[PDB]
């Protein structure tokens, strides 16, 4: 049993009953001492070490010879001044296990965190020494977190992409299909988690050119995405995982959620495949007055109006279809898809649940297309156009394929230096790098909207860590009103940041004009509502940085009006899984599942408090079990009024909840506007 | 939780010997070297010797002791596998093989040998010392069943393996194959009642059952690594035999709910390629807030 | 000179409820009386009852007690049968044609039945009576164990058998057929194992034990007639029934080798009514020609 | 119970202790008169009947223009004036049930025998009234029968390819292999059956990209295919059909082979997806001396070497393979490997055998490539190229995907009318012309081959028929005799009709020079060796029909060298399944498994005797099963001498014979130049 080990469990030790926290100090002190040192692979000096690196393939020496030597050493210098320490031994764990650069061999350590740190600043300068100690001192401090795939690849010459969330939408044929496989299986081997709609695809038992009942509907499609993904499975390093999104008035809806059932068949089952449903609000509509509702051939819709039923509003339209004798339908209960909605998640988590209309509803780019669906994590959500892939002697129609770059603000350490708008337009310029240095060469639409659209995600974490380092519970109402002030000032600082950058290149997102940024619509609710915090002690936690007015608000109206908006999207609350440990901060904005981790590594187990766990904030750091759904989900809706895309929304259910329980609170995050549901996670 | 579930997986294993013919094995044993066809002899004596011990006490002396009407009947299910499919399979695989004479003088060896011996005692010792109402005395026994089926037939299942895989003796093999897969599950559902008995108790008496537990595994694995060079360096195995038990004896402390004991090692290619919550409606008025 | 035969067609008979679609008689079962439709519940919960006991205790206390690995196997043969097989069946029968409401209330009724627990009490306590290496202990609790296989299941299995016959609760009286085509050689069986310790004795011995077995008999008897009463009074069929535990007192008699002890009735007709290639290596001169 | 199949049961009803054949007669002429003349919807003119299907969308309206209503009139009344009869029941039922044109209901029945075949041959004349009367002549004499996919929907509108075999080369790519699933997607959905090479793709445990231990085999890829084809099934009437094949010295055969095992796993075995083996001289060399064998990692071979394995000659390679320390190899016992192709032969069927040195030793085009892998009915055998796709952005590197027209000869119907000459050059005219009429617009690679080397496969059946109608045992040297004269005849036509193509158009195939007609090697055994019949009773079987010398086969060399050859490839022996029984025939040129075949359709049985079976050629119908596999492979063997393709054999063994004797059987084949071995069908 290693030193670091012993120490580590320690904390569980009770000594005059009280955990011995500070066994974590001692316990990390022990682990680097002991182990870190010894297999950090030394150099007398900067320059040596660069050139081992360049020339032993594991940088690229494309972004290093941007600088001068000076100008690397004395960002190394930045990052190395600082003296970082990590706070707990879960966190230098989590990051020389993970993300620290190894030899080929997996055996010695070259990078540190600080080395890490300035690669990933070095390469999002791209040659600029100033914006390089910039970043270098916002990553240091802890400030903004790139995303794992960002963070891990940045600046190495075998590196997977830096994007790692994708969305495609598949269109009704084999070509679109035989594309979509291929596609999903070239970014599932790039490392990307792959999302796809399904929606277009025509119903089982459905006409093929004349040919009636040939179909075998989106279950085929999806065991072949799933042996798909199952074979992508990124150098058999870490597992494929896909999503399929499926509408809920699509007919099969229910063979879509019959693939996660526990008794399901194996010529029914997909393992490797993650799937969500995307509900109109005509479907909620629907199950409320419990009128039996109607789940229709999308072929049908297609062949009599020309459109895709996912591509029309269904709160329109549904009668229209319901109506008219052309469109084929099934009579269905709402009310009971709603129960063995609740009932599947229960068993098994799945499926994720968008709410179309409260996804659009606040949507800024209606009209390039509606959000349709989400990503693998459920944040994600943004317009995408179909694909038309036509025969191989014939010329595709490319259409936009969604992925958006990913980072985190650390709301605890964003707070604390008072640096709301620094870090968020810093955080801003390193995603907008990202996307424009991505390109992926075997996704066309993926390609073509990463260069279009150039939609990034913002997101932020360490929100409970934040407000219970603060004394101040999750489900309080100061903590809504800092979670209203704090997103509120972060969405400003985005789009300030995102119209500077269109005004310095002169250029914004493609079809911009046609959205509500271009109309001004989008700023109607921060022209006319005041967003400062309403609790003193909210706004003592505000002090000494100026939260925006409506008059600053109407101002940058005006400036997106003169010089446009240079990102489509740029905030999403993605889940931040595993760089939490290593930012010593929580996951996302969600609350905390347990108050000490206890995790199993090798053949010794380890233990993680929270970070900021002591006797006076023990209570502070309620479990997300033991809260009010309903409060969590009131927190996240004031969160979702500030972010353009979704948050990825895990439900913390007991065992003692019935699917009433479940059923109760997706409707109540469907009344407050929670766009998406990510999980639902039983204890 | 979990003995419906059992009780469907057993049943619909059931198998009677009758179906596998086995007088084409008599093809590839004619091949064999002497010290194979000894040590294939040895061994198929050894599983149906501790068989016998498994059929006759170890599962009829814990369906005695286990209460629940569905668990007494899953376990009656197991001891007649063990009596009537197991033992009468072993019995046909040795006639095929060997004659009368040479099937006695195997038996009489082996009933004699010091390492099979200790084995087939401890265990019985074990089965033996059960008290009527002890919950403590029934896991001891508990444990020591799942460490027969899920670790100490594994030392002998090796050599059928070793040749399934290789083209040789496949309908012996076959049959073998058939036992093994059942002992397996015999080892996880004992190890599922074990657990449950371990979960009542208290954190000193759990620390307790546990040295027990890695006590008696030492003991018989000490014994195993013997018993493995007194059959196995004739045939120049015994190495890759002992990364096999190593292997299943990990299998079966997760059966009972441990930690593995041993580190992971890679088995020999050849012997691998032988082996709701509660639903409740909506009642409307959830819809509005 | 008949284990091996017994094993054989025990091991040859084996089947499982769920081979039997239950879902058929829906209909027949919606039609009957609430009157019928109770005493069915109850005759199938009584006979549940001691199938519970039979393979809980009965079949493996007998098998402990008996010498010879094959006697043995036959025994936990049967034993799994009775509460793997043949009382599970009757909950698939009670899932299918019943509320579960109606399964609690009749599981309930039979703890607190006065003839049910008194036949339970007075077999089972012979069971456990047993004493090792004591053939008359052994011989007596047989001697039960052939009254519940052969007379005391009668009462139960008259109602299925009733309905069968008139065409009605036709896949249910299947299941009922294949449980009394086991019961019939589970006595024929275990009548042979006691008769074995009868022919031992002595002629005052054997006078002795056949007092035994029919001041046995006639306890088991009067409190049957009562059972019986309760049960069929409210169907009308309580004297028909009688004749027929009587004609089966008779056969369990016989299966002990005593001579039958009731007059001959006529029984109601429709109860009458109611009954791989194989692998050779290649040779060197195989690839020449 | 119908009044037909009652007098066709009356066949088995024994009077007189002999089977009553002539209710067969009696039952076609029931079902005839009873209902196919009530079903039969029967126009006024033939003018009218033709304007109904071309409105109705029932044939094409481009090849019927090409002739005038008095040339398609007088076409059919060729066809009428035969006035042609079923001579069984299953002749006619088969032909109504599977060829014959029904309404859109499947309700009743529009096309007769005459009259679809009068639309295939003015289908095939293209325009020529003299040369539709001549096919119409050919096949209402029944001396040729087009494929399955050809006679089916010839001149149909709605209609799948009249290809039905394809041959797919995977390069080892992920690009290559998602291609290769869209394409075998594309091709099952048109009907055709696939087969692909899997032996370019690096075993399992190979590195991609520098990161070992990455790929998942060739099992994942038959997972992969195994679900594509399990996707296109064509509404499951006829499941999606491919096959795989792996050359024996591949790392992964052992695995190859163990998705076959009726033990294996769900998550390895393959369902809808047969296996071949690729066996050369090598393999059969090393397991006949008892000596150790080694299967190779392709990679490693392909990155020493800058060759794929299958494209080197392993017999000059397999000792540099083994010497090569940069090449992985894995020791195997061939002869064990052997004896569990045999084991899992008996016991599945599978895998089929390709002898691979007995294909290319006599390989006509072994310039352009050699033969790897068969097709789906392993008899097709013919060069391929890979493809090398690409990224989407990037040129694709189109190679040769093989796929040729298949078409019989009846040679019961053909030596009765002493016109071997005519009936082979019709039959290549019309193969000709499928193949010219062949455009896959979704398989670069089979288009490309299809326009290049203009393969056709011209097969046979009815000769264990012919033999027995006419007193000749199967197994009787007279039989080889037979089989030698008539397959070296058709050959010398084949060959002559080629050349005249080739003078006619002027155009030979792609790398016509580099083959061994160019050179006149091909012709060296027909220039040396005569072929005429060495029995009296085979001699007078040929009488009044001319078969060619030396002389004229030294004449047609001179020809060919100074004309060129249009097809690189022109007879293949098919199983030729389904349209045995409308012609009246035996399945193609194996023996027959049963005299009497008793069938059961829906809820009727009925029973179909031989064609020409009686009591006085009783026992000259010897069942396959019954007769030596020995003198079966002898007569295939004799055959295949004049086949440039292969010949699907399948072996028929009883239960009683071991593994061992499969083994012998193939080891004899192999011995005696047998191509391919496609089934272990076992009574
Ligand atoms: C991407 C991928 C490839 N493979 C296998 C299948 C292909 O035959 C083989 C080649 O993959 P490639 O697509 O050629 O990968 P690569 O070009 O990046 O690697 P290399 O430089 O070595 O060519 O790898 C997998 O098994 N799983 C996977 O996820
Ligand atoms: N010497 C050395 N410095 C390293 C290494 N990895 C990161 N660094 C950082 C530490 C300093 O902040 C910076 C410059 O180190 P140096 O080259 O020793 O500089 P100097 O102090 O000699 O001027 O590089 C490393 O491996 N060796
Ligand atoms: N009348 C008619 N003839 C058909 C039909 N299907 C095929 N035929 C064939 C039969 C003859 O050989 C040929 C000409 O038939 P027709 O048009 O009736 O001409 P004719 O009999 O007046 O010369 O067409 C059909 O449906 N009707
Ligand atoms: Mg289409
Ligand atoms: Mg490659
Ligand atoms: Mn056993
Ligand atoms: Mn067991
Ligand atoms: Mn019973
Ligand atoms: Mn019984």
């Amino acid at each position: 049993v290693p030193k670091w080990i012993q120490l580590n469990n320690e904390i569980m030790i009770q000594k005059d009953g009280k955990f011995q926290f500070d066994k974590d100090k001692e316990a990390v002190h022990s682990y680097f001492v002991d182990y870190i040192n010894q297999n950090t692979v030394f150099f007398h000096n900067l320059k040596e070490k660069l050139d081992y690196l360049v020339e032993n393939q594991y940088y690229e020496e494309e972004f290093l010879s941007l600088y001068s030597f000076e100008d690397i050493k004395e960002v190394f210098k930045t990052a190395y001044a600082k003296k970082f320490r990590f706070p707990s031994f879960m966190s230098a764990f989590k990051f020389y296990n993970d993300y620290a650069l190894k030899t080929n061999d997996k055996k010695k350590i070259l990078e540190r965190y600080e080395d890490r740190i300035s690669i990933v600043a070095l390469f999002f300068a791209n040659g600029d020494t100033e914006k390089a100690k910039e970043y270098v001192n916002l990553m240091i401090n802890q400030e903004y977190q790139p995303s794992t795939p960002t963070f891990l690849n940045a600046g190495r010459k075998r590196r997977g992409e830096l994007v790692s969330c994708f969305l495609l939408e598949v269109n009704d044929s084999l070509n679109d299909i035989s594309r979509a496989i291929d596609i999903s299986m070239q970014l599932s081997k790039l490392g990307g988690g792959v999302s796809l709609n399904l929606s277009k695809l025509r119903a089982k038992g459905e006409a093929i050119k004349d040919v009636e009942n040939a179909t075998k509907g989106v279950v085929g499609v999806m065991k072949l995405l799933d042996n798909a993904f199952r074979y992508a499975d990124q150098m058999g390093q870490r597992q494929g995982s896909g999503a399929a999104y499926l509408n809920i008035f699509h007919r099969d809806i229910n063979d879509f959620l019959d693939t996660k059932k526990i008794s399901a068949d194996e010529d029914v089952r997909v393992k490797t495949l993650s799937i969500g449903v995307v509900i109109p609000d005509k479907f909620v509509e629907l199950a409320r007055e419990d009128k039996a509702a109607y789940v229709f051939y999308p072929h049908t819709i297609y062949k009599e109006y020309g459109q895709h039923m996912d591509e029309m509003d269904m709160n329109e339209m549904y009668d229209k279809f319901v109506d008219n004798p052309r469109v084929k339908k099934e009579k269905i209960n709402p009310r009971k898809l709603l129960e063995k909605l609740a009932m599947l998640r229960s068993e098994s988590g799945y499926p994720y649940i968008m709410f179309q209309d409260n996804v659009n509803k606040v949507h800024a780019n209606n009209h390039i297309s509606k959000v349709k669906f989400s990503n693998l994590c459920s944040e994600v959500l943004q317009a995408s156009q179909v694909s038309s892939y036509t025969d191989y002697d014939e010329e595709d129609e490319i259409g936009l394929d969604i992925s958006c770059n990913l980072g985190s603000l650390n709301i605890l350490n964003v707070m604390e230096h008072k640096s709301i708008e620094k870090t968020v337009k810093l955080a801003t310029d390193s995603l907008t790098h990202v996307s424009e240095t991505t390109d992926i060469r075997n996704a066309p639409a993926v390609r073509r909207a990463n260069k279009a659209m150039k939609s990034i995600g913002l997101g932020a974490m360490n929100l409970h860590g934040y407000l219970a380092q603060n004394g101040i519970a999750y489900e309080s109402p100061e903590a809504r009103d800092f979670a209203n002030t704090f997103f509120m000032m972060v969405n400003f600082y985005s789009i300030q940041r995102s119209a500077e950058i269109a005004k310095e290149k002169g250029e914004t997102f493609d079809q911009y004009e046609g959205s509500t940024y271009a109309t001004g619509e989008y700023f109607d609710k921060y022209v006319s509502t005041d967003f400062s915090p309403k609790y003193e002690k909210i706004a003592n936690l505000f002090e000494g940085m100026h939260i925006p007015t409506t008059e600053d608000w109407k101002k940058l109206k005006a400036f997106v009006a003169e010089h446009g908006m240079y990102h489509s999207y740029r905030l999403c609350i993605a889940p931040t899984g595993s760089i939490s440990y290593v930012q010593s901060s929580t996951a996302s904005v969600m609350p905390i599942m347990e108050r000490i981790e206890e995790r199993t590594y090798g053949n010794s187990k380890t233990y993680y408090p929270m970070p900021g766990l002591a006797s006076n904030n023990w209570f502070f750091y309620k479990e997300a079990y033991d809260m009010d759904m309903f409060k969590v989900v009131d927190m996240i809706a004031t969160i979702q009024q500030h972010i353009d895309q979704g948050i990825s929304f895990t439900l913390f259910l007991k065992d003692t909840m019935t699917t009433r329980d479940l059923n109760r609170i997706d409707l109540y995050a469907h009344h407050r506007g929670i766009k998406t549901i990510y999980y639902a996670r039983t204890k | 939780d979990f003995t419906q579930m059992f009780y469907n997986q057993n049943v619909k294993q059931f198998w009677l010997p009758e179906e596998i013919a086995l007088n084409g094995d008599l093809l590839t044993w004619k091949y064999l070297g002497k010290n194979e066809q000894d040590t294939y002899m040895k061994v198929l004596a050894g599983l149906t010797l501790l068989d016998t011990e498994q059929g006759n006490t170890g599962m009829p002396i814990v369906a005695e002791h286990v209460d629940g009407h569905q668990r007494k009947a899953v376990l009656n299910f197991m001891a007649m596998m063990e009596n009537a499919v197991h033992a009468k399979s072993y019995s046909n695989i040795f006639m095929t093989l060997a004659p009368t004479e040479t099937i006695n003088e195997v038996f009489e060896w082996v009933k004699q040998n010091k390492y099979l011996q200790k084995k087939a005692q401890m265990i019985v010792g074990l089965y033996k010392a059960i008290q009527k109402d002890d919950e403590i005395s029934l896991f001891k026994a508990m444990v020591a069943s799942v460490y027969l089926e899920s670790f100490l037939f594994y030392s002998g299942f090796y050599y059928p393996l070793y040749f399934y895989g290789q083209g040789k003796l496949m309908q012996s093999g076959e049959i073998i194959n058939l036992i093994l897969r059942d002992e397996a599950i015999h080892g996880v559902y004992v190890g599922l009642l074990a657990q449950e008995i371990y979960n009542k108790q208290t954190e000193e008496k759990k620390a307790e059952l546990r040295e027990f537990a890695i006590d008696l595994l030492n003991q018989l694995y000490e014994n195993e690594l013997e018993y493995t060079e007194d059959l196995y360096d004739q045939v120049g195995l015994s190495h890759d035999v002992k990364k096999f038990i190593r292997y299943n004896a990990n299998k079966a402390l997760m059966n009972l709910g441990f930690d593995p004991y041993f580190e992971e090692e890679d088995i020999n290619p050849i012997v691998l390629n032988g082996l709701k919550a509660t639903v409740e409606p909506l009642k409307d008025d959830d819809f509005y807030f």
